RNA sequence: CGCCACUUCAUGGAAAUAAAUCACUCACGAAUAG
């Protein structure tokens, strides 16, 4: 075959710089590159330089002498245009009354850039306000305009289409085998690596995908750690919630690693600086 | 009955490319008139075309064209086809997507061309023409000028910001003059014109080839800009009038559209052909 | 001016993208290299960038309502969100901050961004076995190449004709009967002027309650993931717009694995030997729903790889 | 358009000034491609544009790439110097100053349709007298 | 023009001296086109372009284009020979020397008249002599 | 929980390549001489 038709799930939102679009959805400007590079990694069995060569004898490459492109084209769709749009911040903030649906707030997030677009300024997307019953408990209110003039946004989308094409059928082949391992193993998006980029493969061509997560994160990085987070109930109910207590659990423990937590009452020193005060300590 | 102008309304860009090797930035450029320097089509070519598009008709093109190259017997061409002058090259602006770009000295050109070939209507539109002429004289003084016919199009930007346009309210444009140069007309001095009308200023398209998708060759083709006005005179001879007769009424119908110049499978160069409208 | 791009009140986005563009204002500097990092000239590549997106085209427009006039009826497709891209290797650049730094396709006289018929015909022919030349540094490629592409293209016609059976003598026929409009063997074909694919110039249609124009940013990080990257910023036709594909195709009959005109198709018929099993047909209608196919599954522009350009069914 | 020989000798002499063509008489590859693109960009966008983007020397290109506007200016004024009492009082013929910008030169200078033609032969002889040289 | 006997031998040698004609008597095809389109070149662009454009060895040709330029200095130089010497005589017969290339020959001798004379007649005989031979 | 930003803004490649380079017809016809 010379196409491959994947649906593939999001975990996480995807914070988008052309949300504008109804149609915005994963750019294969970030997916095409990441995974050519991913596929000759593969290829040459961990070294990208012998899956070069194997490309270059099997003339999957572009260009044989400069570049890793390998020739296929990319397409990414969306099926249903109907998107759950996410502010995203670094501090937690009084949620408004008046909101539209699409909107939620996942406010505690390691992603802490637009960090104004909360604040008291007329181009804040929520403006806070105070309370008239209580001379604190600030209130919040919502600007339509602000928040369609917000540079990026946290979008979630349904399932939708990423569409692989290419004339070489051994190449299709290859990337059907490594296409879940991929997606499993990468993220796309800004502060990807935090975890805004989450996605998975459900259907390659019109076939559920058995691929076990653990096993390919066990493959392709050098180490994976695995942490329970105690879903207190619901898992049936409040995404939101579920996204509110991964992404703050995220900051907490990344902010435990390279820094400490100076924060209410409880102390805890940073694993960083503890790493190197402690071997050769100097 | 003889001699009639027709005015050539193009479709899409033209491409009548010259034979001229090129070692600046333009490989392909367009034929340029022999004494003006300004854009044309070779009456060859012309010929070439309008017979490339009668070829169903045998009987027709053998009357009034000739007979074919690869012929025992050959028959002279009956109806005469003169080269195709520039008369109206669209210029972009800031107030309205293109003007109609008309010279003084195109205008003289066109009113000269009139008297000597003696076109079937020719009488008043010289008469118009020359007067407005000297209405354009008479206000220029000598000096450069851009003159438009709406109040509307006051101080739009003729293509370049040192042509900016004015409107003098004083020179009556008759709509059958309008018909004939176009609808947003600027008529300009000979040195803007020129300079609008050279090879640096005349649009340029880009091309290239490709192999297995890696691009092999690059290149870039001048192109006269959609939409323009090019006038020639047909002669007729002693041609049969039944025939002469079939050539205009397909030539001049609104559902005829001929192929002129290079390019042809890519939409190069599919032009309109409309005979001189009485005044 | 504003929105609804029409031949009374509007300014070239030509004129606009490339001679507007880099004009000089009293207190604008992007000479030196300060002023090109200045915020100054940001604002005025900022405004300049607003009044090219800033236009709309009404379904309506005189402008493609003459188009479909002088180029008969449209195939109509929708663009999909990378955008689409075209004429993207112009020279458009001084080094500046906030301006486009990619080279757009514009039309000279209507300003109306349009997609050269050059392109289309040739985006439709490298899915078409035959689109690359021996040479000589082909050689290695060439095989591999007529291959697949011969194997694309038989179940594409099996797919929108009625012909239960091809042959690689009779695709190479009907790839050069189409676009060379000749044999594969060099001499030519005694064909009508009806008889000829004239591939004309896509058009921007409709942009239905947006504008057409968008401004887009491909970000290249080094091949040193330890330096900055370079935002690149350039203009893209928008999602959901309607580009009107205009063809002038014709049917093309093959009899045996050569192609025939209808002059010489009619007296092949009437002789008292003919072959249906050897008379195959390709309606214009279905040369077209070929040409539909390939365009939906290739898409046309630059970064195609990419995605740029691609479209469904409007 | 006929590129006159003194043209090319002018952009012989230029190149070889602006340290272009090494004493070899040999060039790097890249300067074929910058005059080709500047060319272009001259066309495309504009006098203006294509020579801000060839006169900058923050670029981290693989050249020195302001060293073909120095070639321009050089033959520009090459060609200047040739100058008759008759195309003095037409044409301006005065002298591009060394160190002046050749941006702000045409800018001051308005954008007069001299500067265009002049700047179109000097390219297309700059074209030429490297197409004479070889290319290690 | 009339065909100039002594110069289509004089082609004919200088074909064979610069490895156009193989041992077998064919060519590469595209010779023919080079040998065609030089003379339009000179004729429209000017000598010095058209020289430079096809001694250029830098070129995306299917086959050794600068081959035709010395074939044209050879037939140049064996018409420098058999030149009647004498103090009335307008041609000089001075032998190009193979260390310069043409393009440099009339850019330092400066009396192109007769360069271009000659160079006219050489391509012409070029046109005609390369006929003799197969068209591979 | 309170406060808050700085970054980065085009490089490399292709710059024309092949086909046709004139073809066919007329190359003197009558008259005056014998």
């Amino acid at each position: 075959m010379n196409q491959l038709t994947a649906i593939l799930k999001q975990h996480t939102p995807m914070i988008h710089f052309q949300h504008n679009e109804s149609g915005a959805t994963l750019r294969a400007s970030e997916v095409k590159p990441l995974l050519d590079k991913f596929i000759l990694t593969k290829l040459g069995n961990g070294d990208i330089r012998e899956g070069r060569l194997y490309a270059k004898k099997n003339n999957w490459l572009i260009d044989n002498e400069k570049n890793y492109a390998l020739n296929y084209k990319l397409s990414i769709s969306l099926q249903k245009k109907s998107r759950l749009e996410y502010l995203i911040t670094s501090s937690t903030f009084p949620l408004p009354t008046e909101r539209p649906s699409n909107f939620f707030t996942i406010q505690n997030s390691p992603y802490f850039a637009q960090e104004k677009c909360v604040g008291i300024n007329t181009n804040s997307t929520i403006i806070l306000k105070k309370s008239n019953s209580d001379p604190r408990k600030k209130e919040a209110e919502f600007k339509e305009k602000n928040w369609s003039q917000i540079d990026k946004k946290g979008l979630e989308w349904q399932d939708f289409t990423i569409k692989i094409f290419s004339l070489k059928g051994d190449l299709i082949n290859k990337i059907q085998t490594y296409l879940p391992a991929f997606f499993i193993c990468h993220n796309f998006g800004t502060r990807n690596n935090k975890g805004f980029g989450s996605f998975t493969v459900e259907y390659i061509n019109n076939q559920k995908n058995i691929c076990n997560v653990e096993d390919t994160l066990k493959e392709n990085f050098a180490f994976v750690y695995k942490k329970k987070i105690a879903l207190s109930r619901q898992s049936t109910l409040d995404f939101i919630y579920i996204y509110n207590q991964i992404f703050s659990t995220i900051k907490k423990d990344y902010q435990i690693l390279k820094s400490g937590y100076n924060f209410r009452n409880e102390y805890i020193k940073s694993l960083l600086f503890c790493y190197f005060v402690s071997k050769y300590p100097n | 009955m003889t001699t009639r102008m027709y005015v050539i309304n193009t479709l899409s860009n033209m491409h009548v490319g010259s034979g001229e090797v090129n070692y600046g930035v333009i490989a392909n450029l367009i034929q340029r008139d022999s004494v003006t320097n300004l854009p044309n089509i070779n009456s060859s070519g012309l010929k070439g075309a309008i017979r490339e598009y009668f070829k169903e008709n045998e009987d027709l093109v053998r009357e009034l064209f000739g007979s074919a190259p690869r012929d025992e017997k050959t028959l002279p061409g009956k109806v005469r086809f003169f080269e195709a002058n520039l008369l109206s090259m669209p210029v972009r602006s800031d107030k309205v997507p293109f003007l109609m770009a008309i010279s003084d000295e195109v205008l003289q050109e066109l009113i000269t061309k009139m008297k000597f070939f003696n076109c079937e209507e020719a009488t008043q539109y010289i008469s118009h023409l020359s007067t407005l002429l000297d209405n354009i004289k008479t206000q220029a003084q000598g000096t450069d000028f851009a003159y438009v016919f709406d109040p509307l199009l006051q101080g739009a930007i003729i293509e370049e910001v040192s042509i900016r346009a004015t409107c003098p309210s004083h020179i009556p444009l008759q709509p059958s003059l309008k018909k004939l140069l176009g609808d947003r007309l600027v008529i300009l001095s000979h040195k803007y014109f020129s300079i609008l009308s050279d090879d640096n200023h005349l649009p340029v398209l880009s091309r290239n080839n490709l192999e297995n998708g890696q691009s092999a060759n690059l290149w870039y083709e001048q192109v006269l800009p959609r939409y323009s006005r090019l006038y020639f005179m047909l002669m007729d001879g002693n041609a049969q009038s039944e025939y002469l007769k079939k050539f205009r009424d397909t030539l001049c119908t609104p559902s005829t559209i001929i192929q002129i110049g290079a390019n042809a499978s890519i939409g190069y160069g599919y032009c309109q052909i409309s005979e001189l409208s009485p005044f | 001016m504003p929105k609804n791009y029409t031949l009374q009140n509007a300014s070239n986005l030509g004129w606009l993208f490339y001679k507007d563009y880099y004009r000089q204002e009293p207190n604008v500097d992007f000479i030196s290299t300060q002023g090109k990092e200045s915020d100054t000239t940001a604002d005025f590549f900022r405004k300049t960038n607003q009044r090219i997106t800033a236009y709309q085209l009404n379904s309506e427009s005189p402008l493609v309502a003459a188009f479909n006039n002088h180029f008969g009826t449209p195939l109509q497709l929708k663009t999909i969100y990378p955008g689409l891209i075209t004429g993207s290797g112009l020279p458009h650049q001084t080094g500046s901050k906030g301006e486009f730094k990619l080279g757009f396709q514009f039309d000279y006289t209507t300003g109306l961004p349009y997609i050269p018929g050059s392109s289309i015909k040739g985006t439709l022919r490298s899915m078409f076995p035959f689109s690359l030349k021996d040479k000589g540094s082909t050689k290695r490629i060439l095989p591999e190449y007529r291959k697949e592409r011969m194997e694309y293209i038989r179940d594409l016609i099996i797919e929108v004709t009625n012909i239960n059976e091809i042959s690689d003598t009779e695709i190479q026929a009907l790839e050069y009967a189409i676009f060379t409009n000749s044999t594969p063997s060099g001499k030519t074909i005694e064909f009508s002027l009806e008889e000829k694919d004239v591939f004309y110039d896509a058009f921007v249609a409709d942009s239905k309650d947006g504008v057409m124009l968008s401004d887009d940013y491909i970000t290249p990080h080094g091949e040193n993931p330890l330096k900055d990257p370079k935002p690149i910023l350039f203009l893209k036709i928008r999602p959901d717009v309607t580009i009107n594909f205009y063809f002038k195709l014709c049917t093309t009959h093959l009899y045996k694995e050569k192609v025939c005109s209808s002059k010489q198709i009619e007296e092949i018929k009437k002789q008292n030997d003919f072959s249906s099993s050897d008379y195959k047909m390709i309606t214009a209608h279905q040369k077209r729903n070929l040409f539909e196919k390939i365009l939906l599954c290739i898409g046309i522009g630059a970064k195609t790889n990419i995605g740029y350009g691609q479209l469904k069914k409007l | 358009m006929k590129i006159s020989k003194k043209q090319i000798e002018y952009a012989i002499e230029a190149l070889r000034a602006n340290n272009i063509i090494t004493n070899d008489n040999q060039y790097p590859k890249v300067f074929k491609g910058y005059i080709s693109s500047f060319g272009a960009a001259v066309i495309q966008s504009g006098l203006i544009p294509a020579i801000i983007f060839f006169e900058n020397e923050d670029n981290d290109a693989n050249a020195d790439r302001h060293k073909i506007i120095g070639v321009l200016k050089d033959i520009i004024n090459a060609m200047r110097q040739q100058y008759t009492v008759t195309d003095a009082t037409i044409l301006v013929s005065s002298q591009i100053p060394a160190n002046y910008s050749m941006a702000q030169y045409i800018i001051e200078h308005g954008n007069t349709d001299q500067l265009l033609k002049e700047i179109t032969e000097a390219a297309v002889a700059m074209k030429l007298a490297l197409r004479m040289y070889k290319s290690e």
